């Protein structure tokens, strides 16, 4: 086509996804992290995690307010990436470097996993 | 804004 | 911080969540623009539209799954807009720039106002 | 990735 293009459009778009998300506003869905709860849209969860793209595409799990992860998910790894889906920055250091790599192979993450992979790989 |  | 930064994070964000409109994958408002009828995410339309931000964060209007714009909209600017919203990229022409431009005036998308101002000063 |  011959249209122009905002280069910031998509960025700015996220920051205020990730507003609303502070803000509690219009977030439809818990998710269970064992003892914590963290709360979402779960569009932007589908948009960047293919396992919420298949629970969300799922006709009678799309229905759902809360949905539980597998109890081997740590908290503070889930909190991470659910950090990096509103705000492409991820917070990745040599004490949770194990505990994202596994939350983002759960959460069908395939970026998170090949940049943790790569930083792994470093240190060996 | 820009030719994309 | 210390974290690292995905530049394609958002772009891609985005990509998906206009492929989740395209499917009519959890879609939870429908504008109506005249005799035009146009689905989308809430979330998606208060992150681009200061008009969208304010109707959502209204405590009666966020419950509401039909929006009805003022008549005086044009269809077509409305359709040129959304698709913006959902992939940075907007399809301005001679022949539709003033209702884009009163489009987004409208919907308070004040970059795209800034965009349709400067060709229209060009054009003179 | 970079470093933002
Ligand atoms: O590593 C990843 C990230 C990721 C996100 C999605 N998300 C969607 N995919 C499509 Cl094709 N349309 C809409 C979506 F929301 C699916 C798979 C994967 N795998
Ligand atoms: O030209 C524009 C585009 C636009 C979008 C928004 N959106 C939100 N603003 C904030 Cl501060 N937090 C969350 C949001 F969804 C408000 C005003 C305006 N004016
Ligand atoms: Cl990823
Ligand atoms: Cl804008």
């Amino acid at each position: 086509d011959s249209c122009i293009q905002f280069t910031r459009h998509a960025s700015d778009v996220l920051l205020n996804l990730n507003r609303l998300r502070s803000r509690d506003i219009l977030t439809d869905v818990v998710i269970v992290v064992s003892r914590e709860q963290f709360r979402a849209h779960k569009t932007v969860l589908m948009a960047c995690s293919g396992l919420f793209y298949s629970i969300f595409t799922d006709q009678l799990k799309c229905n759902l307010s809360v949905i539980n992860l597998d109890p081997e998910i740590n908290p503070e790894g889930f909190c991470i990436l659910l950090d990096f889906m509103y705000t492409s920055r991820l917070n990745l250091r040599e004490g949770n470097i194990m505990a994202v790599m596994a939350t983002a192979m759960y959460l069908q993450m395939e970026h998170v996993v090949d940049t943790c992979r790569k930083f792994i790989k470093a240190s060996e | 804004w820009v030719i994309p």
